[PDB]
């Protein structure tokens, strides 16, 4: 899964078969990752209009 | 069922009756009219593509189409302010009322700015506010709630103290039982009627606009 | 701003009428770029009370514009031209 | 800036013809913007797939180009619609509308052409020089209350006078420009005057 | 296949921003027409009939709403009619007598006349009557004494 953001801590209680998350539009809001088994937040990197 | 059209009535139409009023119901009404629209943009390229360089190398083989978009977005977005302008701000004097509120027994305490509300709005405008509830950016409007919420003040300020006088010019003082009469007649009813029945016309006024008020907090 | 971040524009804290619109009831306006909460309009507190008129003694005869568009340019195109020459 | 309502009709039109002409420059993933350049380099079995290409591109642009204009001529039917209601009851007769005619008690209105077009003169009365006035809602006389035909009661400081509303033109209260309407016992604010009889 | 992706994604972006201006053309109507009710309704008195309430307009207070506007219209509304026998004018020393601002009703007995929008029974005068030609004319004229002050 390749994608852009910051990785964050988390207040999501995941169930343990649950690994991502997913918003409205499909693309992934949240992760687990592999080794750690710890549960990131990745929240898209600032951007706005000039 | 087949709905029905109206209660029937005949009216009893003869050559030489006619139907005279011997009284009248102050009768206040509600007409809401939506003003503006959330003012939405969205980039057409972060929207299509959004951080793919080769994707967008690919979307400029198709043109100018996102800027054609940007371009319609954005005019809709100055539309809603100019929108918000033409409605609540035609006038340029920001008027207050007295701090006597003597307006010969007219009560307007559910239409005027509640001064123990932060937001400064009044009653029935706090209530209406209560009862409303990848590329895209929600802009703020141009004048806040606030400062709408200030220019219907304003508005009501000068409709109160001057009557009509301030929408055509300077704002001119005048009694509001006086100014009622001059309404009276121009809906064709004498002064003295108005003045007769000044107390029975106050208490209807403000029973209607806590009637308003009261089916505004009872119809979801 | 609840606009948003403002560089290069200095924040005063006098209010002016809206020359540049920012949103948020920012403004901008240039006198350097000032920055400013933006002015409904001038103060007139009507001097009301129950027993008192004020009648005007004099009149202005004021002309104002008002331009309204009424046409477009009648544009035609050719579809089977402009696709296919 | 005094006629930039039809200057912005105007640079949008031409806006939108340039962008709707620059739009064949685009090859929309084809080879080349050009069909002369396919027709003349390529067989048509690959022929096809490039005009496939370019016209499904230049008929979209088309449509946009085509709803663009009849969203804008909504907007210019509506505005011409407008201006055939303030021809009609701003110049060709009075009217009572507050602001549909300009600022202040419409007079009258005069029409000028425009480039694509119309500018409206209104000629309005602004009143101006206003004097404070005590006043009253009617006088009392004989045990009965009076009330102004057309006018308002004013009194300068020391005597009272009937005018009109809209300017200050003091006349003496008499029986000719004011009414009889019951006694002096029910109306709130009635003060005593004499009334002249001619 | 980004090709794909794009040209779904601007049909899909170009559908949107074409009901976004119908939607905004809708709401520009719906804005003047606001506009013209603040203009008419609050910072004056209407004629219009039912353009500000139902009934006879008075006045009109304008209050604020999230992305609208919310109009208390108050207006006057007859209440309590009553019958009366009515004539278009009053015949008197061979003159036909008309109403300058009122109109005739009689109560059963007596002939009076009162303004149109509430019952307020005058006595029939020179003064609230004007006097155009002969009771030859007029169908209906009834015969009445006018008062002379
Ligand atoms: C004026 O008089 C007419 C007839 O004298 C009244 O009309 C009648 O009203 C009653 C009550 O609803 C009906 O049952 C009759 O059918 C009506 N008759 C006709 C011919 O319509 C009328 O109500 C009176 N107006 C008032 C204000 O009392
Ligand atoms: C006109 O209608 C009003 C009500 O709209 C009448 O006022 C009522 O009068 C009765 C008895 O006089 C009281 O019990 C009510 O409390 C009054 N209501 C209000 C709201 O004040 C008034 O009397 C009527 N006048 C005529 C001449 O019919
Ligand atoms: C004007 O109306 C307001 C509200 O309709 C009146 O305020 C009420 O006053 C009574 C007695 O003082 C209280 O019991 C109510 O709770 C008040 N209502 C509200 C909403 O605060 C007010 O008295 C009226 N008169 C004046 C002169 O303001
Ligand atoms: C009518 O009288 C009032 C008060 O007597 C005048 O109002 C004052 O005007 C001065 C001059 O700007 C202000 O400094 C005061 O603050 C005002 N007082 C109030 C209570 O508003 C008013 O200007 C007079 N009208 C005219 C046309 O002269
Ligand atoms: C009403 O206002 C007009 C101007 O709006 C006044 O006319 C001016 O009067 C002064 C002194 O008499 C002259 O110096 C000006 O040249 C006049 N101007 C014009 C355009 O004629 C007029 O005097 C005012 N009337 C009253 C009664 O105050
Ligand atoms: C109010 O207006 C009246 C009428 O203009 C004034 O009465 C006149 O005042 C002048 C000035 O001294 C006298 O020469 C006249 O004889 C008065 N006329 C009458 C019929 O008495 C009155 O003075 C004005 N009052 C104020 C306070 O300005
Ligand atoms: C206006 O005139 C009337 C009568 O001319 C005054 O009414 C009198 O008031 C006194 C004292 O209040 C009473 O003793 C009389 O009985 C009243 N007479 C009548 C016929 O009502 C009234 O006070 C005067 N008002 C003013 C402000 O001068
Ligand atoms: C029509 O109205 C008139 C005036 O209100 C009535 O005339 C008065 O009636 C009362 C009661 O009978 C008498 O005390 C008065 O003397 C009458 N006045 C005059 C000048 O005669 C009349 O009775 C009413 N008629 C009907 C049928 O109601
Ligand atoms: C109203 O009055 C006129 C005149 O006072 C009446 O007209 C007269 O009617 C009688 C009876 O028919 C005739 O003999 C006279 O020649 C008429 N005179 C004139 C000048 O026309 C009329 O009939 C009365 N109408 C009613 C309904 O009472
Ligand atoms: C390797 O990943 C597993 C989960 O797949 C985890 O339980 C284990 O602790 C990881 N080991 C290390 C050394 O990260
Ligand atoms: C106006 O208010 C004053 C008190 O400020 C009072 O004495 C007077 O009677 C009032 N007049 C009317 C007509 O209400
Ligand atoms: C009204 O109709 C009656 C018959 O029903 C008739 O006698 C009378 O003359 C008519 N009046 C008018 C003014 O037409």
């Amino acid at each position: 899964l390749t994608g852009t953001g910051v990785l964050t801590e988390s207040n999501k209680k995941f169930l343990p078969f649950q690994q991502f998350g997913r918003d409205i539009a499909d693309t992934t809001d949240a992760v687990r990752d592999p080794q750690t088994l710890e549960i990131l937040d990745i929240t898209p990197c600032s951007f706005g209009g000039v | 069922y087949t709905m029905s059209l109206g209660a029937e009535n005949s009216v009893a139409y003869s050559n030489n009756s006619i139907a005279i009023p011997t009284n009248f119901t102050i009768s206040v009404t509600t007409e809401i009219l939506p003003v503006s629209m959330t003012k939405t943009s969205v980039d057409c390229t972060m929207y299509i593509c959004g951080d793919s360089t080769e994707c967008s190398n690919l979307l400029l083989q198709y043109g100018s189409f996102c800027t054609q978009l940007n371009r319609a977005l954005t005019g809709i977005a100055v539309e809603q302010d100019k929108n918000t302008q033409e409605v609540f701000a035609q006038v340029k004097q920001i008027y207050k009322t007295p701090p006597i509120k003597d307006f010969g027994g007219f009560n307007f305490s559910q239409i005027l700015p509640d001064p123990s509300k932060p937001s400064k709005r009044s009653p029935i405008e706090d209530l209406l506010f209560n009862k409303v509830t990848n590329g895209l950016t929600v802009l703020p409007p141009l004048l806040t709630d606030e400062m709408i919420a200030q220019y219907t003040s304003a508005l009501l300020a000068g409709t109160i103290t001057s009557g009509w006088t301030f929408g055509a010019g300077p704002a001119l003082q005048i009694p509001f039982p006086m100014q009622m009469a001059y309404r009276f007649n121009g809906i064709g009813v004498t002064q003295n009627v108005l003045y007769e029945n000044q107390k029975l016309i106050a208490n209807q006024f403000n029973s209607a606009i806590g009637k308003i008020q009261d089916s505004l907090s009872s119809t979801p | 701003t609840r606009a948003g971040c403002l560089i290069g524009a200095e924040h005063v804290n006098n209010s002016y009428e809206c020359d540049i619109p920012i949103g948020a009831g920012i403004c901008a306006s240039y006198q350097s770029i000032i920055a400013y909460t933006m002015s409904l309009g001038a103060e007139n507190s009507v001097a009301y009370s129950n027993n008192s008129i004020a009648i005007p003694t004099n009149f202005t005869i004021s002309v104002t514009t008002e331009i309204l568009p009424v046409s477009m340019t009648k544009t035609s195109v050719d579809c089977t031209m402009y696709i296919c020459g | 800036s005094a006629l930039g309502k039809l200057q912005d009709v105007v640079n949008q039109n031409a806006q939108a013809l340039n962008t709707l002409v620059k739009q064949l420059s685009s090859n929309f993933g084809a080879i080349s913007s050009v069909l002369n350049d396919i027709l003349s380099r390529l067989d048509p079995p690959e022929a096809e797939v490039q005009i496939d290409r370019l016209i499904t591109g230049r008929l979209q642009s088309l449509q946009t180009y085509v709803t663009q204009q009849l969203i804008r001529a909504a907007e210019i039917r509506a505005s011409a619609n407008l201006a055939a209601t303030k021809m009609s009851e701003c110049v060709l007769g009075q009217s009572k509308r507050v602001d549909f005619c300009g600022k202040g008690y419409h007079l009258m209105s005069f029409p000028q052409s425009a480039p694509h077009g119309v500018v409206f003169l209104h000629v309005t009365y602004v009143p101006a020089q206003e004097k404070n006035f005590t006043t009253a809602p009617a006088i009392c006389h004989d045990g009965k209350a009076h009330f102004p035909r057309e006018g308002v009661f004013v009194s300068n400081g020391t005597h009272w006078f009937v005018t009109q509303r809209n300017f200050y033109e003091p006349q003496i209260i008499t029986t000719d420009n004011t009414f009889v309407s019951g006694n002096c016992d029910v109306v709130i604010g009635i003060v005593n005057n004499t009334v002249y009889d001619p």
